[PDB]
């Protein structure tokens, strides 16, 4: 990203992140 | 509870006469019984990445979304409203979800069917509340403030990113609801959800030749945070302004039978 | 083992049911301040709106398919929550649906009790768009046409993911799905949107020996943390 | 200046590259990222959710009557209720699931599955059942003796109404490819019993079975789904 | 009392039985009453960037100032006196302000209509005191102070940027006076204001060819400070030279009415 | 050298870009910047005037 | 910026500085 | 014992009278008499460098792969299953090996016979599994998800790596068993050794021109792992589907003779 | 931008170069590396065998 | 490699390790 704007970048294909027990248990 | 994930789960190994207890399912819990705790299992450690299933590399993919030929002597350009419901092999897939938040990046790709010319052409992006244009020769095309991109044919394909311009905080890509407030008002359409208009021309006079100009959109959505996932759309779709089912007439597919069939149970 | 749940005025007696459906995992709350809009300031019944409007008792024959109930079009014309929809111009609401459907031990079936977000519907064989008479019924609620596909064709098969519980009349009688607010805007308007659609479908028909059987389903919405703003009239 | 040579591949469109982009909107300020409950952030979230297996996906059964298995009383003990071949490749009965439409956007797949089984009849109605799972390679077993020996449970009706019935991974390679494969595995359902209902419940009840995937499963390989693909009416209307 | 604004202003929560004052609006204040001191307010953590509003961004958009076709064998060539006057959308969103102090940055966009000629092209620029060309082939296009940049028309567009070479210390975009010292001097006009001239020929000889060459000048301002704000010029310009007006026939943006009518006050 | 290769978008002419540009003048000192009342630098201190 | 001019820069879309109140309140 | 070598190794110098022992051959070891033992030597420091003969300086050559000429008005385009069997210099080259771990970096070289027309193209990866085009213009080459990369004729050619997607975790060059699991399954395919199919098509519409475009695929593996290497083949081929063998009618590589005779082994 | 000019041998494909290319399925995962027996990482260990 | 997947950079001819004695003397 040599552009000015953050939306601009390439994709940030970095987010590994989960919760599949709001899916899976979305329970309480 | 929120982790992060890279790679699929590993196995640990399972241990005569172990007394397990009941399950539930009838609370809307997907059973959270581990292949340790029921069956005999082994230690794998599994490196398996998850990468390609992540929903930015799941709806990444630069899909064609518009593809017109115009012939130059909407004559002598085309617009094109943006949206996702033009093919259905990405409007499934975006269907997966109700609520999208993408930065899509558009790449016109330009070639040109019967010495052949090289043709300049402008992809000037309206969006929703400025003016479309009605002519290759509006005075539209000379806006200042629209993002018009000039490219040549004999060149890489013009990229540009369009940003996330929904007035909300992400698309509603199913809207259950109606547009505006009055009661004539068109279902499942949210004016929030309009992207804009890609409006593609070419910047040369008229010249007499005989090429037709076929212009391929390719939109890339970048930048995907996803909510809310939903069941694949089973049935064949039968308009791009509405969710409207009728299913082929025979399974698979079909309204009475998405699966195809077989003999019986027991086959 | 049995149960009251009491909100505002209304109470019901419930069955204790283990693991009540936290809808995505979340509890619906107020507007937070680095999310909301509308700068002033919003009413919030506290105890006035946050009661189970409990809707009129869905007769389950053998043939029936399915009912559903788009919130809040299910409770816009109906009580302090109904008064203050039409005297206000947006809302933001959880909801806890608690639908009890009761039954003998000699009746059999299952429920797919399921509060689909955004639940655009279709109609069959036609490339009309649903008018507002087919989308927006009311207290009244809708008789599926076609529960296999969710009248939208998708698939039943997969209406897991969303929000969910089941009535199996073997186990309870009672399933309660806890919603948050669920829309891209922090506000909308609950006379032209509806975020939810309650749709309690019979995956497993009815049955007993006696071909006229019937068991009513009843329906109980209390729209939690409602907050309003836009106040007139 | 700086002395540049062009690579091969230099000006081509590949349509998964990952590269900036020029922003058509400069200082565009996006709508703020307001907290929308349940955000998918892998596709693995959706796939590892129960959903209903069409186990009854034969002629004569429409619409809703293919997610359910009808156990009668006029059926016999030692009987076959329903097998489910383990193809999520092929149109069979896992097709229409959630772990068979996601992964029919994939070519590989790595995973445990997780069938469950919920038992639909009234409160009354005892009885057994023995679910067996078959492993990849092992034919579809026919009687019941047959298969009390392969990895199964006998089920009572009256006292479980729901069997978590984990399909392990069992493969040599890594993954499975998706073609354009007989034997992934099969859950067969026996008679151990006969229903027993009594005089005033239903003698005919039925059986939902759901799949999952289990925490291990795994998907590389992006395609394009066979479910989908192609007139669309009002297409011409967004030009227009 | 000057500060950095970044995003626009949060809200404060409110507090039976407030007692407020009166209020100064004829002494040309604007009413400073808050909504958090005049009504109910809630806490609104407004994160709504005001970065697009910036004169920076308000202005720095590559507007279309110059078009012209020249046809080739002001014959074969074109010049043109770099002014903002000439395109009434860019016009009136700089007759906002009255001192503008911007580097152009001129972007020239060539195409050719009717086999296509690789032509090359030169598009000098002549400041103000420098002598404009009045051939294709005169000796001015062969000055070595002018700042010519040579093109050719398949490539990317010649982009320069123009500084800012106004005399003065910002360009007057309204000069209330007149130029220079003698009394026919026209009103209006500051002789600091003058840009210079973009002249734009071919630099190759005569080819006997049938080919339109079609200019187009691009004109982004940056680097922009800009001072004294003004109203919105609301009727129809007349000329480019002054701020003549005429007015619609009727509303809306006529003399006598600049707001479209309606039946009566209390519609 | 150094190896690249082109992007597509190579070539465009996007009227919305921002780049610094080939200055036609150079070593050219502008007029010095002298303090002028009243200068917008935000056009919402415009809106915000009754 | 690789030219040795300082208006040849791209457009420094920075200066988030106000003072509407020699607007609002030009008064004493 | 594993070490790393950089360069081929030193000589040591040697030294009336030495007294060896006996051989180890029958065991299946290599004799590692070292010429320092045997022979008289001196010392040699040798700086050989070996780097050429690493495996991955030995197989990583942009190889042609595919060569087919398609006219233009599979016609209108080509498929191509990417194998290694295709030509049978790189084919004996990497049966030297069993098990190879390479990534494909496929560069597909566009060249076109009979004014010159500047066609683009759309060199589509199918992998396994998806479904691969029969017409020029049928839905499959719009699809989001296969690797499509859009090159001109006039630019460079068009590159790109193809990953390692076996499923195992080598590509069994030879494959002793049978595909699937019937019976009539074909000997030597392994269903895992597959990579997919590059469909190359002219993105243009119909032009009435007189040119075939003949159009060169180059893979060059590259991240190479070997194992297990092989006898080289010394017969010729029969076929791409399996190592049949017939031999030359005579010496040098005929089934009886492989070596080219001579007169006698006194000779 | 970054001022650049083209030297020669630009835009050809010698077929001996070694340069990083764009891959056609991004976030690929790999089949991990199982260690299979007998690894030849250098031809001259082929050529050392009797 | 300017490009995120590390499948995509150039060949890394840089392996010098040998082991030749599981060729040549593959015994016990």
């Amino acid at each position: 990203n040599f552009y000015k704007d953050s939306y601009a970048a390439s994709a940030s294909k970095q987010d590994f992140s989960q919760d599949p027990s709001k899916f899976t248990e979305p329970v309480v | 509870i929120e982790s992060i994930i890279k790679t699929a789960t590993d196995t640990v190994k399972s241990e005569l006469g172990v007394v397990p207890s009941l399950n539930a399912v009838e609370t809307g819990a997907t059973s959270n019984t581990e292949p340790e705790e029921a069956i005999q299992t082994r230690t794998v450690i599994n490196q398996h990445g998850v990468s390609e299933t992540l929903v930015e590399n799941f709806l990444s993919r630069a899909a064609l979304v518009s593809k017109r030929s115009f012939e130059y002597k909407d004559k002598n350009f085309f617009k094109w409203t943006i949206n996702t419901r033009s093919f259905v092999q990405l409007r499934r897939k975006l269907e997966l979800f109700t609520y999208l938040r993408f930065d899509a990046e558009i790449t016109i790709l330009t070639t040109v069917a019967v010495g052949l010319p090289d043709l300049t052409l402008q992809a000037m992006f309206v969006p929703t509340g400025a003016l479309t244009p009605e002519k290759q020769d509006s005075f539209h095309w000379q806006s200042g403030s629209n993002a018009s991109v000039f490219f040549k044919i004999s060149d890489p394909p013009a990229r540009i990113t369009i940003p996330f311009m929904c007035i909300n905080s992400a698309y509603s890509v199913f809207y259950d609801g109606f547009a505006g407030f009055e009661k004539n008002g068109l279902y499942g359409i949210n004016p929030a959800d309009t992207i804009g208009n890609l409006c593609v021309r070419i910047v040369n006079e008229h010249q007499p030749v005989g090429f037709t100009v076929t212009v391929r959109v390719y939109m890339k959505p970048k930048h995907i945070k996803a909510w809310a996932p939903r069941p694949p759309r089973t049935l064949p779709y039968m308009s791009i302004a509405n969710a409207n089912y009728k299913g082929k007439e025979r399974a698979p597919n079909a309204l009475s039978a998405i699966i195809g069939n077989r003999d019986s149970v027991k086959t | 083992r049995v149960l009251q749940l009491k909100l505002g005025n209304s109470a019901i007696v419930t069955q204790e049911a283990a693991n009540y459906c936290c809808a995505y995992g979340e509890w619906p709350n107020y507007l937070p301040d680095h999310e909301a809009v509308a700068i002033d300031k919003p009413t919030q019944p506290e105890t006035a709106t946050d009661r189970f409007y409990t809707l009129k008792s869905v007769k389950w024959e053998t043939g029936s398919t399915g009912w559903w109930w788009k919130l809040p079009d299910a409770l816009n014309n109906i009580g302090m929550f109904g008064q203050n929809v039409q005297h206000h111009y947006l809302y933001r609401s959880g909801f806890l649906i608690h639908v009890q459907c009761n039954a003998t031990k000699f009746h059999q079936g299952a429920l797919l009790v399921v509060a689909i977000p955004e639940h655009q519907r279709g109609a069959h064989n036609t490339n009309t768009s649903p008018g507002f008479d087919d989308i927006m019924k009311g207290e009244e609620g809708g008789t599926f046409n076609h529960p296999y596909v969710l009248d939208d064709g998708t698939s039943l098969a997969c209406a897991t993911i969303f929000p969910h519980q089941w009535i199996n009349l073997r186990t309870n009688n009672s399933a309660t799905i806890v919603l948050p607010w669920m829309n891209a805007a922090p506000m909308d308007f609950p006379l032209r949107h509806n975020q939810w659609t309650l749709a309690i479908i019979p995956v497993v028909p009815l049955g007993t020996r006696t071909t006229s059987s019937m068991v009513p389903i009843t329906v109980s919405i209390a729209p939690m943390c409602c907050e309003f703003n836009g106040l007139r009239h | 200046g700086v002395p540049t040579y062009l690579l091969p591949g230099s000006g081509q469109f590949l349509t998964t590259d990952d590269h900036s982009s020029a922003p058509a909107l400069p200082c565009f300020n996006p709508t703020p990222e307001m907290h929308i409950p349940g955000q998918v952030r892998n596709m693995l979230e959706v796939v590892q959710v129960e959903s209903m297996m069409e186990i009854n996906n034969t002629e004569s059964a429409v619409g809703m009557e293919r997610l359910k298995v009808d156990i009668s009383a006029l059926t016999d003990v030692d009987q076959l209720l329903f097998n489910i071949p383990l193809d999520i490749q092929l149109d069979g009965p896992l097709r229409n699931t959630l772990v068979g439409n996601i992964s029919r956007y994939y070519t590989h797949w790595s995973g445990s599955l997780e069938m469950t089984f919920m038992f639909c009849g009234s409160f009354m109605a005892a009885g057994k059942l023995i679910l067996c799972y078959t492993p990849p390679g092992g034919s579809c077993p026919t009687t019941r003796e047959t298969a009390m020996l392969g990895t199964h449970i006998v089920w009572d009706f009256g006292l479980q109404s729901s069997v978590t019935l984990i399909i392990p991974w069992i493969s040599g390679s890594h993954y499975r490819m998706f073609n354009n494969n007989a034997n992934v595995g099969y859950v067969t359902c026996f008679m151990q019993t006969n229903l027993i209902v009594p005089s005033e419940s239903s003698d005919t009840c039925s059986l939902i079975g759901f799949i999952a995937a289990k925490d291990d499963f795994s998907l590389r390989l992006m395609r394009d789904s066979p479910d989908i693909g192609q007139h669309l009416h009002a297409a011409e209307a967004a030009y227009q």
